[PDB]
RNA sequence: AAACUCCAGUUGACACAAAAUAGACUACGAAAGUGGCUUUAACAUAUCUGAACACACAAUAGCUAAGACCCAAACUGGGAUUAGAUACCCCACUAUGCUUAGCCCUAAACCUCAACAGUUAAAUCAACAAAACUGCUCGCCAGAACACUACGAGCCACAGCUUAAAACUCAAA
């Protein structure tokens, strides 16, 4: 899927979030897939720059109170 | 890393001549080896030879040679428990890797499949 | 001959223990390959029989190192049956 | 394969050459 | 047509080619530092690649090296220099139990 | 193994038949002989699970077709 | 662009002029090639 | 074509070792050679002992010369360092830097072989 | 043979190659450079003195010129290396290759087939 | 410090003493392990002779040659003869893998002698002298 | 047992011989072959197929001539074994293995699987071996044995090589 190339280079970036993923749950959403969304619209708003779009959308999690710990 | 089989063999397709020539196909049988039954070192051996060096030197008189006796008694006493023991736990514990038996048992429940199902 | 003496092959006994050190010796020459060639080289292996010779140990190395691989795989299927019974 | 069809040439071979020494 | 339906590309989680630690370097018959590093310091053998980790490309450039730099007086043969024993052990081998 | 105690009972509890066991040789093929020459054969095999525990197709998928028995497997 | 290279090396070659002064000029200086690779391919000088 | 000339000395003072060098710089340049750069690798203890000139040598003095030269300098170039005497030992091997290594991109895996044999049963 | 003082083929053509130093001028000729260097040279001075195109290198006539002037570097080489066997078949085959070429160039195109003969001096001759 | 198995290069400033002697001035244990027969030669480190032992010397005869036991007793030998010159440590370098090759070893200890390093010898050529055709048994 | 005892061990000086480890790599070459180091030259062909004989090659053994000689080693001699032992085992030593210049032209020279192009679907397929096939071309084969033979012919080959039958015989091989 065309999410498949944000998730690569978040793990990359961020490795797996510390967050255990929960299976189980049919609704659950990972630090990533919360990730995925914000790039995606950042991307429907215009914005079509790649390493430019990943940096606002690390931003936009961080004011909402997520915790994004840079693997280096 | 096993060594590879890539154009080892002679076969339609692989230009170069073989690399090995195996007298058995190159397939995973179901089974492992026998172990082999292992011949020990001797024990005591050391306190054999000081005890047969008094014989030597006092005629072989025991009277003279008493401690080397006792010694050689002694060493061969407790390399008999302990050849006694030996067996009790090696053979049965089955210490360390499994025994051919057991570890046979296990590839009868996975088989090698050289075949289409 | 021409290379310095006592670095090849030296092996040091540590506090009198010489049969230590002599097992150290020839696991270091075993691991090296040096027992064997000097035990191949008593008489004149031919070209012909050192190929077979070569062969028949390079594919018994890939059959063993593959058995291997299988046991190490299936160990862990060497537990306790779960489904007693039935 | 047994080498039944060579032991006999190899036979043929050797009488041939000891005949032709011989003579 | 539909949108949630897969899209060919190539993998996106797939990882880099490992690479040997000499990847990118030269070697050198005169480095015999370096070359020490792939031989016995008992026998002066040459590790095989089981061994040393190396790729077939330096394995052997590594081999060519050696015996280039042995018969023109830069480096010993049946053994390792001692002044590079205590270099980094970069090859899987060990002697004592 | 995993399911066996599961899916004998729920065939007790729909009024059906269940061999979740060994199967022996010929039970479908040589029946007359095991269970009698009256004895009636299934109308309908279903495998919840279509290999044996060596990872081979279950032998009764063969004979059920040779006995033209009707087979719904997963 | 390697002919430009090559026409600021040349100024540099030993010729029958300076050879004397060259020659005096390597024994006074040392070239080492020796150094070690580590499990994490990070290349260790030599101490010197 | 470019090569390198990995010299070895006899230990000697460095009057007579610079003299040696001069004496083999002009014996490349009296054969066509475009003499580059002389690199010093210092004075060492061989890694084996070595007879030359019937002489028997345990240290010695390396020396490197990089040049260029016609591919018919070198077979008279090994001659001429056979003859003198101070030099205990004298390759000359093609420039190293010559060859351009080519890009690595890593190590590609080999899986195992497949399809050796038949899968009749046996 | 070119003379040594000739430039390699590919600093022939650089802006300014006429006023380096003579230092860079031995380092860019064919006297500090292997025999494969002298051939491309020959090859180039047969082409521009018989094909029409001397750039076209995979037409019938470059492919003679190119592989005649392999077998002139095989000649050379028996000359002095009289039992080696391996290039002595290099050389035969090679014969047999511009044999084949020169009967298709004759076959398609009688006037250039005349030029090569002539430029490299090429006695054809019919098999028995 | 650590144990080094390593021997002391010589030219090194190393701490490691016997009887104040330095390792490069330890007498050597030359022992000669054939298949046949075992020979033990004790020499300075000026290689000054000091003992010589083989089982021929020792009596043995033939097969009897070619055991461990006959090699244990040149062993001791040897030791007896170094010891009466004043040799207590030894270097040992033995060559060869016949039946004699750790029992002379092991006589040179219970002569009274002390092993401070084992060194192998044993000749291997790099490719040498074609050794003899194979025997049919 | 014979043999050696100007023998053996350490140390030093010291090859017209052979090329540990790397190589668990699988490369190069038409094949034969090719795994110590350096340098020079250098590995045909922009359709494919195309020869017992043309053309050029071709392991080992062998021949001719001149050299080298560590080690190995047909033959031969000695020791032992055995009913015998023209063998197997031990020792010694030669032709030979090496170099140079010419020959000889053979191999289970077999990966017993011809070159080139293409396929994995159908009937997958006697057996075994290394799954089954298609197109195209050259070479070759037609019961066994006689027969890697006879004769003829060619060949630097003269107890040789290549090509290669028939009669008598059997109902199998
Ligand atoms: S993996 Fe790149 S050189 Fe080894
Ligand atoms: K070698
Ligand atoms: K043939
Ligand atoms: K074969
Ligand atoms: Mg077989
Ligand atoms: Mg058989
Ligand atoms: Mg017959
Ligand atoms: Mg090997
Ligand atoms: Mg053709
Ligand atoms: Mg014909
Ligand atoms: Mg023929
Ligand atoms: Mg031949
Ligand atoms: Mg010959
Ligand atoms: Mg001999
Ligand atoms: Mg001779
Ligand atoms: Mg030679
Ligand atoms: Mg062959
Ligand atoms: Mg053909
Ligand atoms: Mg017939
Ligand atoms: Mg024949
Ligand atoms: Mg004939
Ligand atoms: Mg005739």
């Amino acid at each position: 899927y065309h999410e498949d190339r944000i998730r690569a280079k978040f793990y990359s970036v961020y490795g797996s979030g510390q967050r255990a993923f929960d299976l189980f749950n049919p609704n659950f959403k990972s630090t990533c897939q919360r990730f995925v969304e914000k790039y995606t619209e950042l991307q429907k708003l215009g914005e079509t720059d790649e390493e430019k779009l990943f940096v606002e959308t690390g931003k936009a999690l961080l004011a909402e109170g997520v915790i994004l710990r840079r693997v280096g | 890393a096993t060594p590879s089989l890539r154009g080892r063999l002679a076969r339609f397709g692989n230009p170069r001549k073989p690399v090995l020539k195996p007298n058995k196909p190159l397939i995973l049988a179901n089974r492992v080896g026998e172990r082999r039954r292992e011949k020990g070192e001797a024990t005591c051996i050391t306190e054999m030879s000081v005890m047969m060096a008094c014989w030597k030197q006092n005629e072989f008189r025991d009277d003279a040679c008493r401690k080397e006796i006792q010694g050689f008694l002694d060493c061969a006493a407790r390399a008999q428990e302990a050849r006694k023991m030996r067996s009790i736990q090696e053979t049965l514990g089955e210490s360390g890797s499994l025994l051919p038996n057991k570890l046979n048992k296990l590839l009868q429940r996975f088989p090698n499949k050289p075949y289409l199902s | 001959a021409k290379h310095l003496k006592f670095i090849a092959r030296t092996v040091m006994v540590q506090e009198g223990n010489v049969e230590s050190a002599y097992r150290t010796l020839n696991r270091i020459l075993t691991m090296d390959g040096l027992i064997e060639d000097i035990k191949h080289r008593r008489y004149y292996e031919k070209p012909c029989r050192r190929r077979q010779r070569e062969s028949y140990e390079r594919c018994r190395r890939i059959y063993n190192m593959e058995m291997a691989r299988k046991i190490n795989f299936l160990m862990r299927k060497n537990r306790a049956d779960p489904w007693q019974g039935c | 394969k047994n080498v039944l069809k060579i032991r006999r040439r190899k036979m043929n071979h050797h009488k041939y050459r000891k005949l032709v020494k011989k003579t | 047509s539909n949108e949630d339906l897969p899209i060919s590309m190539e993998n996106p989680y797939k990882e880099p080619l490992k690479k040997c630690i000499l990847c990118g370097k030269h070697v050198d018959y005169k480095n015999v530092q370096l070359l020490s590093q792939f031989v016995s310091p008992f026998t002066g053998c040459i590790y095989g690649r089981h061994i040393t980790g190396l790729c077939g490309k330096k394995q052997k450039e590594i081999t060519k090296a050696i015996k280039r730099a042995q018969i023109m007086g830069f480096m010993p043969v049946t053994y390792k220099d001692p002044a590079y024993l205590k270099d980094p052990k970069v090859c899987n081998i060990r002697y004592r139990e | 193994r995993q399911f066996s105690y599961l899916i004998e009972n729920m065939a007790r509890d729909c009024g059906e038949y269940a061999h979740t066991r060994y199967f022996r040789g010929g039970m479908l093929t040589n029946a007359r002989l095991l269970f009698g020459p009256t004895v009636r054969l299934p109308d309908l095999i279903i495998f919840l699970h279509t290999l044996n525990n060596i990872f081979e197709p279950h032998v009764a998928v063969r004979d059920a077709a040779k006995m033209n028995i009707p087979t719904v497997g997963i | 662009r390697e002919v430009l290279q090559l026409q600021e090396e040349v100024k540099n070659f030993i010729t029958r002029e300076n050879l004397e002064a060259r020659v005096e000029a390597a024994l006074d200086s040392r070239k080492n090639y020796n150094w070690a690779i580590t499990r994490e391919g990070l290349v260790v000088r030599p101490q010197r | 074509p470019r090569y390198e000339l990995a010299l070895i000395l006899k230990a000697m003072q460095r009057p007579e070792t610079a003299a040696t060098l001069k004496r083999t710089i002009e014996a490349l340049m009296d054969r066509g050679a475009i003499v580059r750069d002389l690199e010093n690798l210092g004075e060492r203890a061989l890694p084996y002992r070595i007879s030359a000139h019937s002489q028997q040598h345990n240290r010695g003095g390396y020396f490197l010369v990089d040049f260029y030269a016609p591919t018919a300098a070198v077979e008279s170039m090994v001659e001429h360092l056979s003859r003198d005497i101070d030099v205990i030992r004298g390759n000359i091997v093609k420039h190293p830097l010559t060859q351009e290594l080519k890009e690595c991109e890593g190590i590609v895996p080999v899986p195992l072989a497949e399809k050796l044999y038949s899968t009749k049963k046996r | 043979d070119p003379p040594p003082s000739t430039l390699l083929k590919d600093y022939q053509n650089v802006p300014g190659i006429e006023k380096v130093d003579d230092v860079v001028k031995r380092l860019l000729s064919l006297e500090m450079a292997n025999k494969k260097e002298m051939l491309k040279i020959k090859q180039e001075q047969f082409m521009k003195k018989i094909v029409a195109n001397p750039e076209d290198t995979r037409s019938l006539e470059a492919r003679i010129i190119a592989l005649s002037v392999k077998i002139r570097s095989y000649e050379e080489h028996l000359e002095k290396h009289r039992k080696d066997k391996a290039h002595k078949r290099y050389l035969l085959m090679s014969i047999d290759q511009r044999k084949k070429m020169l009967k298709n160039l004759r076959n398609t195109n009688y006037d250039v087939f005349e030029k090569i003969c002539w430029g490299l001096g090429i006695e054809y001759t019919f098999p028995p | 410090t650590k144990f080094s198995i390593y021997p002391p290069i010589p030219g090194e400033e190393s701490s490691l003493r016997w009887a104040g002697k330095k390792f490069e001035e330890i007498p050597i244990a030359h022992i000669k392990a054939s298949h046949n027969n075992t020979q033990i030669q004790v020499v300075s480190a000026s290689n000054e002779p000091l003992a010589f032992a083989s089982c021929g010397t020792e009596g043995f005869r033939n097969a009897k040659k070619g055991t461990g036991i006959a090699a244990q007793t040149a062993g001791i030998a040897a030791a007896a003869r170094a010891k009466q010159k004043g040799v207590i440590h030894i270097r040992v370098v033995v060559k060869g893998l016949g039946p004699g090759r750790l029992s002379a070893m092991h006589g040179l200890i219970m002569g009274g002698l002390e092993v401070i390093s084992i060194t192998d010898n044993t000749p291997i050529p790099h490719x040498g002298c074609r050794p003899r055709k194979a025997r049919k048994l």
